[PDB]
């Protein structure tokens, strides 16, 4: 039923990037893992939703 | 007689030297091509290379340049304790 | 001649190299090149990295898990990473479609498979379904 | 008056051999912890790809196994114990397989621990077990398996 | 290689160590006789290693190994070629 | 020899000791050791305490009710608390699975049941289903 009604979508989990500055507790402006956002992401997974 | 030794890293950055001229870069243009040179390590252009800054993007067109010789500059402080008897 | 490419034919060899732990380089179509690896330690699983450049004091490769499919391995080109040469500086790469005139001055389409050169950099091409060589000027790129 | 020994299905441990069988085209059988038990095959002909089926039985004339493309993962092969179809079968679903360590009651009313080294069944289906340190064969009801 | 280096001596001092236990002096009494001992080499009670201090009071106790202590801190830079 | 352990076999004795009011010590598998007790006063009910160490001026045992099951008592090992020795310093405890070579140099698996020692601390082991002793070196721990 879920596969029948859903739409194909890519799913990637989230995790805090190591680039977070230990003292201010806030991230670097530009690094490959996260492009300014304070959160990184894992490799995509395919799913229907 | 060395009793305790500790090693600490103050800075770690990358400096680029021209193979032919032997100078260090100090400035670059909009395209990141060299605008100026300087024969001083303290004034040379620097890319931060502490652990958080690895795998940068700002100087890709610089690094690929064959005439340039990247150099890893590291500054350190070490503390050495001694005992010399009576 | 130039030996810039040493493609692996058998996946069994690829797995054997993976068991040895050597890094691979897998090509993609209209997409970024990728590196593949077998994880060390107790648990053995495939890892991937989007970082192509060589490991250095200013550049460290980033590895993560992935559920890689054999279908990509068996189909796509594969190489040993350290043995790979970034490019072969020729007008038309291998497997590139060109239009050429046959020996009887009749025109046919073909794809290229050859790497030969003198010591000055003059290159020659031999076409799939053909024997003799063809110059850079003689061949004409076939537009998509 | 008994049937000859019956062999256990050997799980394949090393990836290299598994791929080698797969390249030859010999069918594999994988058990997934979550979902199901499946067969794996590399496609015949020149159009090469991996195929998966759930038609778990010998290819009888009246039982045609059906295949569909699937992107099998390397990690799936590594983590999940895999078998060759020609061995894994209903022919033996022995309670205690070979190389299993069991606790068995001895004549001196002492329970000793021993490993099963040979398996055979009588015509009535009762499995006879050969144990290390013992000469005769042992019966399933007599035995006890200690887990953990 | 080394591009620039300099050595500077932060401290020169005399430290007191017990001959029996080997523990260094941590605290002392009214007349500088020991009340507490500690294993730490650096936290140990210390005084400048100058001649005037000696004349100003090693003197007080017998289970006493008056040791000299020196600290070296070094500033250096390297250019590691490729 | 060493008498560090004096397990109780009959639950009837355990109940009898409980009626006497003496504290018990019950082992658990991959879980903390526990003490058990019968409550004093008008109402008699079982009490438990997660505190193992001896009662002291700095340490007081904490007791609470519980609906203990006989199944744990009849199965798990039980001891008098005060008579219990915390450990027996040997490489392989009792009921530990090891691999040993039999008299005919054929290898078999076994579990250990013995406590013997000289006055220097040299220990010997006798295996379940076996008679003679085996040294610390001869035995080999069987991994789970
Ligand atoms: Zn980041």
């Amino acid at each position: 039923f879920i596969n029948d009604r859903g739409i194909k979508v890519l799913w990637e989990e989230a995790y805090f990037c190591p680039c977070l500055n230990p003292d201010t507790g806030h991230p670097r402006v530009d690094c490959p893992r996260c492009h300014g956002k304070g959160i990184a992401y894992l490799p995509p997974k395919e799913t229907i939703m | 007689s060395i009793e305790k030794k500790e090693e600490v890293i103050a800075h770690n950055e990358v400096v680029f030297r021209s193979l032919t001229q032997g100078l260090y870069v100090k400035e670059v243009d909009i395209y990141s091509d060299v605008v100026s040179y300087t024969k001083d390590v303290d004034e040379a252009l620097a890319m931060p290379n502490t652990i958080n800054f690895k795998n940068s993007r700002k100087y890709k067109k610089l690094i690929m340049n064959l005439d340039l010789e990247p150099l890893n500059k590291i500054q350190k402080v070490i503390y050495e304790t001694h005992l010399e008897g009576l | 001649p130039i030996q810039d490419a040493k493609p692996i034919d058998d996946i069994v060899d690829i797995m054997t190299y993976l068991k040895n732990g050597k890094v691979l380089r897998v090509k993609q179509d209209n997409q970024g090149d990728i590196l593949v690896r077998m994880s060390p330690g107790k648990h053995k699983f495939t890892e991937v990295s989007r970082d192509l450049d060589k490991e250095s004091f200013y550049y460290k490769r980033h590895w993560v898990l992935y559920n890689v499919s054999v279908n990509s391995l068996i189909t796509f080109d594969v190489y040993l990473d350290e043995e790979y040469s970034e490019t072969t500086k020729v007008k038309y790469p291998k497997d590139t479609i060109v239009e050429y005139t046959r020996e009887d001055q009749e025109k046919d389409v073909a794809m290229i498979k050859e790497i030969l050169t003198d010591n000055n950099g003059n290159y020659f091409y031999a076409l799939i379904g053909e024997t003799m060589l063809f110059d850079e000027n003689k061949l004409n790129k076939v537009k998509d």
